[PDB]
């Protein structure tokens, strides 16, 4: 089945890893950007859009990590399949 | 927020009062003439909207709805171009013999002797032999009728009309603000995503379902008229899954990530195609995928109303 | 329309005007009466 | 706020006061500061109990024929799938009507004009269409404050919500219900152009077999 | 007006009960305007008391003779013994002449109420007229009024709606079945989960037209289905 | 307050309610200016007495070549006129155009000067052609039984009567004009079919009308 093969375990993993990255303030989200060197200082969040997550992970967050954790698994998915290891 | 629409109600009103009284636009032309300089001044000026005022906004909502006016006029131009592409050609002989027939879309009434302007071109037809295109363009959009060219034309002057009153609507009806046009992030996001990302995507569809099953039976001899009309290769997949049999996969391979399966109508192939002399249209619908999907994520670059993105 | 009339009142609409009904003039008497060279008639 | 999605930029202007308020307005085009046109909040206020009441009719009458057919109260020549009922007669027609589609869609056309601009011309001259005469229907046409909810002797037949807390707890339901119909109609069209199936066979085949039948085998 | 149409609504203004069986229901706002309410009240009376003259024909005709079909009932070769195959022209003349003179004269009662009341042959006796629509007199002999006249004009215009109702019934269920009343209700009590509405609607017994001595009437129905 | 063509939708300032057939109906403005409006005033009046006369006769011709008679339909009258009889359609068209140009220009030159036309110029004739109002003639010629005489309010109602059916018979000729553009037969042809079978022959059932199915 498609469901627990290699893509869909690829697939998983780098979305839940750009959420977790984005979540435990590994990774630049919409709280809190980045400089021109990559140190995560906060925004100015151009509306202000509420949460109830303790962090304040927020659905825009969650959009822009699984847009970037699937553009990051399909590249590794397809890179693998390129170089026949899938 | 900060991002958004911000627009003034009628901010001009619609009357030809200001159509009676040429030089309106400047302070030194609205006196009138006095010399012929004005006539030329009066035409050299009206389009400088940075010199009749000083504030921006004013300047920006001008240069707007002229925009506007320039893209109905662009589309009147182009639904003439396929009005007489329906009427006034030999596209449809043409089609069937187009190594043989010129392709001509311009008849000339017979009026002072420019009758002979009707030259021999083909396909029992006389007119003036066209050089801007336009039948490789419709034979590669998978157009077989003339029918076709004339909704296209029709649908052309319909979003003509659309455009001047879109104009008309963003100049005296509701206007946009100067902070609305300084959202450069904004129109940068939009144009890369939508206008040519979602473009270019929608272009894709195109080229999947209707240009490259035409084209393709079209370059295997079949006549234009036996073959598929576009919404029978879009209903039946039967026609498509025979044409290239990914079809009977479905959308499937693409959420699966299994896109090789797609080789038969995404392809790398280049060159020419030996029977055309073209480009492949399965090259150029991979072509458009591709940057559909590079300018779509390079439309979300730029930081709009969430804090994600860049400033410019 | 009073306005609007003074529009087409204008140098180049009334300049257009008068040229197109003076081209189809021409045109429509060089159609019923084709090539025109001297006055014969 | 509520609903997920909700904005501090929102919450400014939306106060609760409008039937369905609950935050969700992340684009911000009720902001009523600089609006004009159709994105102005009466406009769109308008437009949603509008595209609501249409599509809670739509996903009741998409729904109907299959599960009165399925019951058996219909017969099976009229039990056919809402998309092969003759609005778009390249998936289907029915052809046992009364005329050519065509007859009956200039007939939908002029009775639809009536409406449809009897209701714009109240929506902006709001006093108005108790005026001018209408067969003395004109009675019934004197609207309400807002355009949305007119509320005469027949848009209100039973008085309905007498009180104005039990009209706002109506107006939320009716908005409620229409919301979740745009969406079962948005539904709707996307489960005919993947599955070609009704919704109802879309129903009791996902009831059927619920992790073979659904919307991730349906890809292919 | 009291114990209007609906329990959660209000009467209109222009209905305070001063008219008979006034539950305020006028959901179409049609009555506002008085004049217009006079002669929507006049055309209640007349579509009342003909829709239960009609319920009343259908019923006697098809208790005292069953084998005739009320809804062919009018055609001349269904016509009793002395009218079998009468010319329907002359029939109609007579029609046209007897009503038009009646209907004129109601007519002018309405426009100029308290000036037809008068007999214009024999100058001598006349009408009287408590109201409009309810001239009594000739019209009422037995002398059931000069009592609860608003009682019984309630009663009257009560069982009146519900015999528009009721022929209406009598049309629609003739339409989908093809039998009368009577016949149709006996058919019901014969099979009341077989034979009803249900597989009734979308039969029309009714042909596209017939042929009455010549011409060609069109025959409509109320609704389509099966011709 | 007046009954408007568009209902909601005021009336413009120069359409009171002193015409006859006054609805509002000005969209493009295009008599807004009052001699204007008086000149599209005559030329209202003017079609729509020449479509009540057209509509009238090809109503009537129509109904004679329906019911069997000897007649010509409307498209087809004029040369079964000119050639049963012997008639020279040149002559018989500019007999016409000097009649009508008499006629017609003895009426522009009261609409340009009012007064005129009653001098006895023409052949003594003073207050037969005086001219009543603008469109609306009267005198012992254009109105022998003077009707627009006598009562005041009974000549309103006629003149909004005679503007409301010539409306209505210029969109008559205009729908004659279209259905033998279309179906190619005449008038009560047309009303035949429909009345035969009102569904499924009609304008959606042409071919032309609806171009789309
Ligand atoms: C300036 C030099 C010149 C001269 C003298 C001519 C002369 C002529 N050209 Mg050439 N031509 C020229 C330049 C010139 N052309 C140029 C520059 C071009 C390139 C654009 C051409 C291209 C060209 C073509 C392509 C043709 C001609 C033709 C003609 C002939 C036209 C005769 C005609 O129209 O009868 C018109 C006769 C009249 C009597 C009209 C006179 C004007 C008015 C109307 C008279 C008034 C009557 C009445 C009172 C009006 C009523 C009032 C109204 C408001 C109701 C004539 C020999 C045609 C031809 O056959 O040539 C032999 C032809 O086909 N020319
Ligand atoms: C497990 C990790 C992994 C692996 C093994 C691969 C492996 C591969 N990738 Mg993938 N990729 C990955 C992750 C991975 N990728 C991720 C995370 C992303 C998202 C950023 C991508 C996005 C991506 C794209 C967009 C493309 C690849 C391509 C490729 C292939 C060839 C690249 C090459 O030779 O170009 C060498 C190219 C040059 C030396 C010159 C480039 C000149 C450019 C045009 C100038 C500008 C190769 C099979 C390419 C492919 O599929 O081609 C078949 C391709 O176009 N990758
Ligand atoms: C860029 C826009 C454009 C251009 C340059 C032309 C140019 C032309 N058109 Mg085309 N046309 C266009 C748009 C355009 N058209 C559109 C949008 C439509 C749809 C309404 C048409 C419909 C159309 C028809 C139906 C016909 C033309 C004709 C013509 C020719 C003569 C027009 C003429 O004398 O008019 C006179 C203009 C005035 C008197 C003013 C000329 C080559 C004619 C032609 O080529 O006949 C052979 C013709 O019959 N055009
Ligand atoms: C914008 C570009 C575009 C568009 C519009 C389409 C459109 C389509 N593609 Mg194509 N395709 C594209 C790009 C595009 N494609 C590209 C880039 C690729 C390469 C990856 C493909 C590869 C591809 C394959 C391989 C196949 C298709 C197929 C299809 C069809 C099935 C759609 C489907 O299952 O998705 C699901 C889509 C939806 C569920 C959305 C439906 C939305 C509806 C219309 C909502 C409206 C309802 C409304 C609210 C209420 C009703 C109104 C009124 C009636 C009351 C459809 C005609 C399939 C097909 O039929 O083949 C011919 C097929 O096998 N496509
Ligand atoms: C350069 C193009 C352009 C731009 C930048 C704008 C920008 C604007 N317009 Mg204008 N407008 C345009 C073209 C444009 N318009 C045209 C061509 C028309 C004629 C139809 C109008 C008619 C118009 C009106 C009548 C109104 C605006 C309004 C607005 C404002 C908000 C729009 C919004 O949020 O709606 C976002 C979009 C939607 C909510 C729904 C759009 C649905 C349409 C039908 C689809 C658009 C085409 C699509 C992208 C391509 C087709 C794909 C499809 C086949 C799948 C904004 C200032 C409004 C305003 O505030 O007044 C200033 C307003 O009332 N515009
Ligand atoms: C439901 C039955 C019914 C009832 C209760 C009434 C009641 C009344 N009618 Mg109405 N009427 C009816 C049927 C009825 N009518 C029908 C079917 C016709 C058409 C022929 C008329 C035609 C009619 C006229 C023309 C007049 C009346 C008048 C009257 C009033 C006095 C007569 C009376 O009380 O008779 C009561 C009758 C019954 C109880 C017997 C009913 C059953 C029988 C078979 C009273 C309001 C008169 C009136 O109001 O003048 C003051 C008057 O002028 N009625
Ligand atoms: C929204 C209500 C609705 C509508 C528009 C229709 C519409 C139609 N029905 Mg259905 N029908 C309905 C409710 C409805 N029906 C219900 C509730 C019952 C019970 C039936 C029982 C029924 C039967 C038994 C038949 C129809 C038939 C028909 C057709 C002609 C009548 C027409 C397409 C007839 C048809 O064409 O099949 C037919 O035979 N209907
Ligand atoms: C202005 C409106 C108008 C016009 C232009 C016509 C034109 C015509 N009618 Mg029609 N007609 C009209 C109004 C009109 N009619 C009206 C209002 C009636 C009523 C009729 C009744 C009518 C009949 C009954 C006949 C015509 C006939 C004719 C034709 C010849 C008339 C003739 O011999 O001259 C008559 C000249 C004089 C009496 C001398 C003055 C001609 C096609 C005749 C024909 O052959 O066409 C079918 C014909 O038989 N018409
Ligand atoms: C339809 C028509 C005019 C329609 C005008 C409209 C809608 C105007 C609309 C507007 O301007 C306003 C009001 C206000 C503006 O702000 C907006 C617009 C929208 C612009 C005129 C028909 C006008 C029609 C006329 C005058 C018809 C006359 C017919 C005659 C004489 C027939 C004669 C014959 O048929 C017989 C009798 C027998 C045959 O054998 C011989 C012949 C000759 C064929
Ligand atoms: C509730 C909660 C939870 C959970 C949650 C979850 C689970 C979530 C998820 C989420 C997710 C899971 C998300 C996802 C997302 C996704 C996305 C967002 C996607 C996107 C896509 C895209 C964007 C695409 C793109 C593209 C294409 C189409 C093609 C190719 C190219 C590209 C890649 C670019 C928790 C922890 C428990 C607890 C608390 C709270
Ligand atoms: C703006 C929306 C963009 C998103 C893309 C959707 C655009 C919709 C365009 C109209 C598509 C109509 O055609 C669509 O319906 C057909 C009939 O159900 C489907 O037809 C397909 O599915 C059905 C059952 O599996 C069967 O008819 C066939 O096996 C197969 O051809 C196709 O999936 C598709 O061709």
């Amino acid at each position: 089945g498609f469901i627990g093969s290699s893509t869909n375990l690829i697939m998983v993993a780098s979305t839940t890893a750009t959420l977790a990255a984005a979540r435990f303030g590994l990774a630049p989200t919409v709280k809190k950007n980045t400089t021109a060197g990559l140190k995560l200082v906060d925004s100015k969040n151009s509306a202000g859009v509420i949460s109830n997550d303790p962090a304040g992970f927020t659905i825009v967050d969650v959009l822009a990590m699984g847009a970037a954790g699937h553009g990051l698994g399909v590249g590794i998915v397809l890179g693998l399949k390129g170089i026949g290891a899938l | 927020k900060k991002v958004k629409i911000a627009v003034d109600r009628n901010p001009v009103e619609t009357s030809f009062e200001k159509w009676a009284k040429p030089g309106h636009f400047s302070r030194t032309l609205s006196k009138g003439p006095n010399t012929t300089t004005w006539i030329w001044n009066l035409h050299a000026d009206a389009h400088d909207f940075d010199s009749h005022t000083s504030d921006l906004e004013e300047i920006s909502r001008k240069v707007f709805s002229a925009h506007f006016g320039q893209l109905g006029i662009i589309f009147i131009w182009l639904s003439g171009m396929y009005f007489h592409g329906a009427r006034f050609s030999n596209y449809e002989a043409w089609l069937s013999d187009p190594t043989h027939i010129k392709p001509s879309a311009q008849v000339v009434w017979p009026i002072v002797g420019q009758e002979i302007l009707n030259g021999d071109v083909g396909g029992g037809f006389q007119g003036i032999q066209i050089t801007s295109g336009f039948f490789q363009l419709w034979r590669a959009s998978g157009i077989t009728s003339e029918l076709q060219l004339y909704t296209t034309a029709i649908g052309g002057l319909v979003m003509a009309a659309a455009m001047f009153f879109a104009g008309w609507f963003h100049y005296h009806k509701a206007a946009p603000k100067l902070e609305w046009f300084q959202n450069v992030e904004s129109m940068l996001n939009h144009h890369l995503g939508g206008l040519l990302g979602l473009g270019s995507l929608a272009w894709a569809g195109h080229q999947i379902h209707v240009s490259l099953p035409v084209n393709k039976l079209l370059d295997a001899g079949v006549d234009p008229k036996e073959i598929p009309l576009p919404h029978d290769l879009l209903l039946n997949r039967a026609i498509m899954a025979d044409l290239y049999p990914s079809f009977a996969k479905g959308i499937a391979p693409f959420f699966t990530l299994n896109w090789s399966e797609y080789s038969d109508f995404l392809t790398f192939k280049g060159g020419l195609n030996p029977v055309t002399g073209g480009l492949w249209l399965s090259d150029t619908a991979h072509h458009h995928v591709a940057i559909a999907v590079l300018f779509l994520v390079a439309g979300h670059m730029y930081r709009t109303n969430w804090g994600i993105g860049h400033s410019m | 329309m009073k306005d609007f009339t003074t529009y087409l009142s204008t140098a180049p609409v009334i300049a257009t005007i008068w040229f197109t009904f003076t081209a189809g003039l021409l045109i429509e008497i060089n159609r019923y009466f084709p090539d025109p060279l001297v006055f014969s008639f | 706020q509520l609903y997920v999605g909700a904005s501090q930029s929102s919450l400014a202007y939306l106060d609760g006061s409008l039937p369905g308020d609950f935050g969700f307005d992340p684009l911000g085009l009720l902001d009523p500061v600089n609006s004009g046109g159709f994105i102005e909040p009466k406009w769109l206020q308008y437009s949603e109990v509008i595209h609501a009441r249409w599509a809670m009719l739509g996903a009741a009458g998409c729904i109907a024929p299959e599960v009165l057919g399925a019951a058996g109260l219909i017969p099976d020549a009229t039990n056919i799938k809402w998309f092969e009922s003759g609005v778009i007669p390249p998936a289907g027609s029915y052809n046992g009507y009364w005329a050519d589609p065509y007859t009956i869609f200039f007939v939908e056309i002029v009775a639809m004009q009536f409406a449809e601009l009897r209701r714009l011309q109240d929506f902006r001259y709001p006093g108005s269409m108790g005026q001018q005469y209408f067969l003395g229907l004109e009675a019934i046409f004197k609207g309400s404050g807002d355009a949305a909810y007119p509320g005469g002797p027949f848009f209100n037949l039973f008085n309905l919500g007498k009180t104005e807390a039990a009209m706002k707890e109506l107006k939320l339901k009716e908005i409620k219900n229409g919301r979740l119909a745009m969406l079962a109609m948005l539904g709707y069209g996307a489960q005919a152009v993947m599955t070609g199936k009704g919704p109802f066979q879309n129903l009791v085949e996902h009831l059927a077999d619920p992790v073979n039948n659904n919307i991730l085998t349906n890809f292919a | 007006d009291r114990k209007l149409w609906a329990p959660g609504v209000v009467a209109p203004e222009y209905l305070k009960g001063d008219l008979a069986g006034d539950y305020g229901w006028d959901p179409l706002g049609l009555g506002a305007d008085p004049t217009a309410l006079k002669w929507y009240r006049q055309s209640e009376l007349q579509h009342a008391r003909w829709a239960m003259l009609g319920v009343a024909g259908v019923l006697v005709q098809e208790i005292v003779k069953p084998d005739v079909y009320f809804y062919e009932a009018g055609l001349p070769q269904n016509l009793p013994e002395p009218f079998t195959n009468i010319n329907m022209g002359g029939l109609l003349a007579w029609e046209f002449i007897l009503m038009h003179w009646v209907e004129v004269r109601r007519w002018q009662d309405y426009k100029n109420f308290g000036s037809v009341n008068e007999d214009p042959i024999f100058k001598g006796n006349k009408v009287p007229n408590p109201e409009m629509g309810y001239p009594g007199g000739i019209f009422d002999p037995f002398g059931f009024s000069k009592g609860n006249l608003k009682e019984l004009q309630t009663k009257e215009i009560k069982n009146g709606r519900l015999a528009m109702i009721a022929y209406m019934a009598f049309i629609l269920q003739a339409q989908a079945t093809g039998k009368g009343p009577l016949a149709a209700l006996s058919a019901h009590l014969s099979n009341p989960f077989g034979n009803n509405i249900l597989k009734n609607i979308g039969t029309c017994t009714v042909p596209h037209s017939v042929d009455v001595q010549g011409l060609t009437i069109p025959l409509t129905c109320l609704w389509p289905g099966s011709q | 307050v007046r009954p408007v063509w568009f209902p909601g939708n005021p009336p413009p300032a120069h359409l009171d309610g002193s015409l006859a057939g006054d609805y509002g109906f000005d969209p493009l403005f295009l008599g807004q200016e009052p001699q204007t409006l008086k000149w599209y005033v005559q030329a209202e009046l003017v079609h729509g007495r020449f479509a009540m006369l057209g509509a009238a006769g090809i109503i009537l011709t129509s109904i004679g070549a329906k019911v069997g008679l000897g007649f010509p339909e409307w498209y087809d009258a004029g040369k079964v006129v000119v050639e049963k009889n012997n008639i020279d359609f040149p002559t018989l068209m500019v007999i016409q155009f000097y009649l009508m140009g008499w006629a017609e220009t003895k009426r522009w030159y009261d609409f340009k000067n009012p007064g005129s036309q009653a001098d006895g110029s023409f052949l003594g004739f003073t207050e037969e052609f005086k001219g009543l109002e603008n469109g609306y003639p009267g005198g012992r010629f254009f109105d022998p039984m003077g009707l627009s005489r006598g009562d005041a309010a009974k000549y309103q109602e006629y003149k909004q009567k005679e503007v409301k059916n010539g409306r209505l018979a210029m969109i008559a000729c205009l729908g004659f004009a279209a259905q033998y553009a279309a179906t190619g037969k005449g008038p009560l042809d047309n009303l035949a079919d429909h009345l035969a079978d009102p569904n499924h022959v009609n304008f959606a059932t042409n071919g032309v009308s609806i171009p789309i199915a």
